[PDB]
């Protein structure tokens, strides 16, 4: 009978020590309980309460030190002991989290067995130095045709993911995930990025979904979910990317890297301006935190590519901002931009006029992290970044000639915008991204027409996998793009236009 | 059994056309239509007599 | 099947107040004396070897 | 005992001075004896030295400082059973329908936590309405929010009289309609008409269980009306394993009450005069709409503009919890559409492909573009003339025109109202009758034909009669 054997755990307990410092909660109120005493205690501890809320030492004063509550104004109530834990926020890192959903205490909300796990680190660690890191050269493939042209991001490096409300924002990185099921899944430790997911902020129905969604496409097992539930206290929606930072540190300091997908930020920032107004701390700009800046630099300068003296992963760090309804001139987005490079952003224009990822190039910034693409891809992404630079100017012309401009990379624009817009929840090997964009950028996709483009693609990849199977093996194994291609791969691609 | 119903009965208006009258056609068509119909959507619902007891 | 499953844990609910009920049994009969004297004295055994 | 004496009212937050070393918890229901009843008060924060400081949920007329207090220990706990159905109940769970006490079976407090993570909607699957277009272009989920839009007499009353219908010929099921900010005077017209119209009756079994938001009543009570409702529902789904729906009325008002208590804590009210806890408000509410082991609740909201724009706090916290929105315009009832429903701002994300069907998402995208052809096709073909249309074109005006009549659907309910006996169209004559329009077997159907007709079996006997 299960009750003997709980019965028995609590009795084991029943004997416990002195208390290493012992306040009483004074009052309680503001989800802040005012806790007297703990005279001598660290700065921001970790503390248990005897009703068996946990919290931590957020406010430190000289009589006095208020706790955050954890847990509920509820259990809390005015008298009760707030035991010293002793420890600062930690965390429980390496493996064994794995197949795990998480919380901040990174304890399992799956309930699927005990978190076991080699050693614990703390949730606030500081930034690598100058010299101990070197620069990315490392490809972040995605999955997707589209996007690693466009900008694919460096194996190390922050870079803002933003882009509009279900624009495929929760959807287009199940991607990236499966991904990982070329990478991850290999014996090879510069391929493993364990996929530390995050979901920062969404509600239980939603995760609920979201587990069974990679059990479904089997990248579960290698994988966590790092959640946060917009039903409860703002510290939760706090520490949990630190938490999956921690994790990522030492998987980062052994030479393996994690795949650190950080959604929501945008919770976060509302949590961090919430808890302002709630314990009176004064309402910055937009009246959103002065602080909120600091938040989030503290967390993604974390990131980097380590060079060999301190091993050899990195931080694949994925900063995802979820707008409001647009308005990235407010404080929050304008100050991540700042702490990001280059950028990408999905749009409630082209996601609901059913072109997917909805992804605009001018609002995508490209600056460094396309140095870590790999050449056969970069050799026909330059030429497309250019071609639908033209696309562009050649759309916004009303203020036709016939020429250059206004039909040739109006049709070459149209084509490949058609030829990118792919359907969820592939991986694409970077074998199956250019020589399909290459025969846009070399115009053999213009006698091709609208419909065509994927009977085109499709029919084309078809005989490539029968003829050139060694080909599309040294496009993305060399990861090049060869002199022998530049024949065969382009004499395929011309053959097949007509047939 | 319903589709000779159906057939049948569509073919005796176009016919109708060669005589005079064809007003009580249409509701000699409407009736037959409808019972048959109605039966139907019966037979399609169809299960026999069951419950579990060794499933459950 | 739906009271069954209600049923499982329907059957940690009438083993809860079974718990409560017995705690009243304590604290009515001497228990209530005896056990806070047996907790105490291993309160001087731990509060000792500190 | 945990008794104290009030010891101020500085607005309607009442600070009582409790005896040396017994105090509430916070979430506390006080009950203060008066010359008129009790006040409810519920504890939201300690001051501390064995004082309280409360809101209130009863009205506040004056109150001697000196007057008892008792505290019972937990938060206020509402009925629970099908004795209450039918019933306008008020926020600590009273009648004020006026038909006098009320039996009960339990009571269980209006504070309950999320589900856990085992008991939630792990996949998405389809709750069928007796409405097709609801079907077609948004359909319904189990554990979902589906985000009402527009006003109250825009098509609303109608809408909102055909679901509870539905649910209990589907399942056996029951709903709990609250609103907030009802006004008491129109709350009235409503119940009279729902006891007419059979969605409430008057034995103690009904469908619709009636929850109103009293606005001459303190704001902290205009906010846990809601809960009050939920608790009902929740207690169907728990215990018997029936499928409920929660309808509100103005989430509006659920914002408003909700700050003007913040505000009167003290904590700031910045960032458009909305709280801070908006966030988590919602988060609450929202998440104890789920699926269970037995039971799934499902939840209409409406939607209701707070200063003449969505861009507000309010807006975009509601929306980022949902999942599908179904778009009532008054306009599109004025033209006599019932449902008034906009078929082009009807969405769902729901709407994928292995959760509604490979099937059912190729029909459903061809309406929509259809109509969406037609419409801009429309502007300049008036205008210009209706004989520069061609071949592709009008075609295209053939299917667009018959399925937008064949949109209006009597139901039994607003029977009175469309003159026609009510129809229940299900998830499968949804596909085949809006199939069938698009391969153009009842373009040769006249629009008379597809006026007040459900799926695709009704339609046939209308073909045969207008000729007749």
């Amino acid at each position: 009978e299960v009750s003997s054997i709980l019965e028995e755990r609590i009795k084991g307990v029943s004997d416990e020590a002195n208390l290493n410092e012992t306040g009483r909660v004074l009052a309680v109120g503001d989800g802040i309980a005012r806790v007297f005493g703990l005279n001598n205690i660290q700065a921001e501890e970790l503390v248990e309460f005897s009703s068996g809320v946990k919290g931590m030492a957020l406010n430190l004063e000289p009589g006095q030190v208020g706790i955050v509550l954890f847990g509920s104004d509820r259990l809390v109530k005015e008298g009760e002991l707030v035991k010293r834990t002793g420890n600062i926020v930690d965390v429980p890192v390496g493996p064994g989290l794995l197949g795990r959903v998480v919380d901040a205490l990174g304890n399992p909300i799956d309930g699927k067995g005990p978190i076991d796990a080699a050693g614990r680190s703390r949730a606030q660690v500081k930034a690598p130095g100058i010299l101990p890191r070197r620069s990315v050269h490392e490809p972040v493939q995605t999955g997707l045709k589209a996007v690693d042209a466009l900008v694919p991001i460096g194996r190390g490096q922050r870079e803002l993911i933003i882009g509009d409300r279900q624009t495929g924002k929760t959807a287009v990185a199940l991607d990236t995930i499966l991904n990982q099921k070329r990478w991850n899944n290999g014996s090879d430790e510069s391929k493993k990025l364990y996929c530390v997911y995050v979901a920062v902020g969404q509600k239980r129905s939603t995760v609920a979904q979201l587990v069974q969604t990679l059990e479904q496409h089997d990248a579960m097992k290698y994988s966590i979910i790092v959640a946060a539930t917009a039903s409860e206290a703002a510290p939760l929606q706090y520490l949990a990317p630190f938490t999956a930072a921690s994790i990522g540190e030492w998987f980062r300091d052994n030479g393996k890297h994690a795949l650190i997908v950080y959604d929501d930020l945008s919770k976060q920032a509302v949590a961090y301006r919430q808890l302002s107004l709630l314990l009176r701390r004064p309402p910055g700009r937009e009246a959103y935190p002065g602080d909120v800046f600091y938040l989030h630099s503290r967390l993604l300068e974390r990131a980097a590519k380590l060079s060999e003296k301190e091993g050899s992963g990195s931080l694949t760090a994925l900063p995802v901002i979820e707008t409001q309804g647009g308005d990235v001139s407010a404080y929050i987005p304008t100050n991540v931009i700042s702490i990001t490079d280059g950028q990408i952003f999905l749009e409630a224009e082209l996601f609901y006029k059913g072109i997917r990822p909805a992804i605009n190039v001018g609002l995508s910034v490209s600056r460094v992290g396309s140095a870590a693409q790999v050449k056969a891809l970069k050799q026909v992404a330059g030429s497309l970044k250019l071609f639908l630079a033209q696309y562009r100017e050649v759309a916004a012309f009303a203020q036709s000639d016939l020429d250059a401009s206004t039909k040739q990379t109006l049709v070459r624009g149209e084509r490949l915008t058609q030829l990118l817009k792919q359907n969820q929840y592939s991986p694409l090997a970077t074998e199956e991204q250019v020589p399909l964009i290459y025969a846009g950028v070399n115009g053999h996709l213009d006698g091709i027409e609208l419909s065509r483009i994927g009977e085109f693609e499709s029919s084309f990849l078809s005989y490539l996998k029968s003829n050139h199977n060694e080909l599309l093996t040294e496009i993305r194994e060399k990861g090049e793009l060869s002199k022998e291609l530049l024949a065969s791969l382009k004499s395929a691609t011309e053959s097949f236009v007509a047939t | 059994a319903k589709s000779a119903a159906n057939k049948l009965d569509w073919a005796k208006v176009i016919s109708s056309l060669r005589i005079t009258g064809s007003t009580a056609t249409q509701l000699s068509s409407f009736k037959k239509r409808n019972d048959e119909a109605r039966r139907q959507l019966l037979e399609l619902q169809s299960q026999p007599t069951e419950v579990d007891f060794s499933h459950y | 099947v739906r009271y069954e499953a209600s049923l499982r844990q329907l059957e940690q609910r009438q083993l809860a107040k079974s718990v409560i009920s017995r705690v009243q049994s304590e604290l009515g009969n001497p228990k209530f004396q005896e056990k806070v004297l047996q907790q105490s004295i291993s309160e001087i055994e731990q509060l000792l070897s500190k | 005992p945990i008794t104290g004496k009030v010891t101020a009212v500085i607005g309607a937050i009442v600070d009582v001075h409790f005896e040396q070393s017994e105090l509430p918890a916070i979430l506390n229901a006080l009950e203060i004896k008066t010359p008129q009843g009790k006040l409810v008060l519920e504890v939201a924060q300690h001051l501390g030295e064995n004082t309280v400081r409360t809101i209130a949920m009863d009205g506040t007329e004056g109150l001697v400082r000196g007057e008892k207090v008792l505290d019972t220990g937990g938060p206020i706990s509402v009925p629970v059973g099908r004795e209450t159905l039918g019933r306008i109940i008020n926020v600590i769970g009273e009648p004020i329908d006026e038909r006098g006490p009320i039996k009960s079976k339990l009571r269980k407090p209006i504070h309950a936590d999320p589900p856990s993570f085992a008991e939630q909607s792990t996949s998405a699957e389809i709750l069928e309405t007796g409405i097709k277009v609801v079907d077609l272009l948004a359909p319904y989920a189990r554990g979902g929010k589906i985000g009402l839009f527009g006003g109250a007499g825009v098509g609303k009353t109608v809408f909102i009289q055909e679901l509870i219908n539905n649910i209990a010929k589907a399942h056996g099921g029951f709903s709990v309609f609250t609103g907030v900010g009802e006004r008491t005077r129109e709350g009235n017209d409503l119940y009279r008409e729902m006891k007419e119209t059979g969605v409430i009756n008057l034995e103690g079994e009904s469908k619709v269980a009636l929850v109103f938001g009293q606005m001459n009543e303190p704001p902290g009570a205009r906010a846990r009306v809601a809960l009050t409702g939920l608790t009902i529902a929740e207690y169907f789904r728990d215990e018997e394993g029936q499928d409920v729906l929660l309808f509100i009325d103005n989430i509006f008002r659920f914002t408003q009450a909700g700050s003007e208590v913040s505000a009167l804590l003290g904590r700031i009210p910045s960032a458009v005069g909305y709280q801070p806890t908006l966030a988590t408000d919602m988060g609450l509410l929202q998440e104890r709409i789920t699926t269970t082991k037995k039971g799934s609740v499902t939840s209409v909201q409406a939607v209701y503009v707070p200063a003449d724009d969505l861009t507000d706090p309010a807006p975009a916290t509601t929306f980022a919890h949902l999942d599908a929105t179904t778009v009532l315009s008054r306009g599109i009832s004025e033209l006599g559409i019932y449902p008034a429903v906009d078929p082009l701002d009807s969405k769902s994300r729901l709407l994928d492909a292995a959760v509604v069907g490979q099937e059912h998402y190729d029909v459903a995208s061809k309406v929509q573009e259809t109509l969406q052809t037609y419409k801009s096709l429309q502007d300049i073909i008036a205008i210009l003339g209706m004989d520069e249309l061609s071949e592709q074109d009008k075609l295209t005006v053939e299917r667009a025109r018959k399925i937008q009549r064949f949109l209006s659907q009597p139901f039994a309910v607003a029977e009175v109202f469309t003159g026609i006996p009510g129809k229940l169209v299900r998830l499968k004559d949804t596909v085949a009758s809006f199939k069938a329009v698009l391969e153009g077997k009842y373009d040769n159907i006249p629009e008379h034909a597809f006026y007040m007709v459900g799926g695709i079996e009704d339609v046939v006997a209308k073909a045969e009669k207008l000729a007749a």
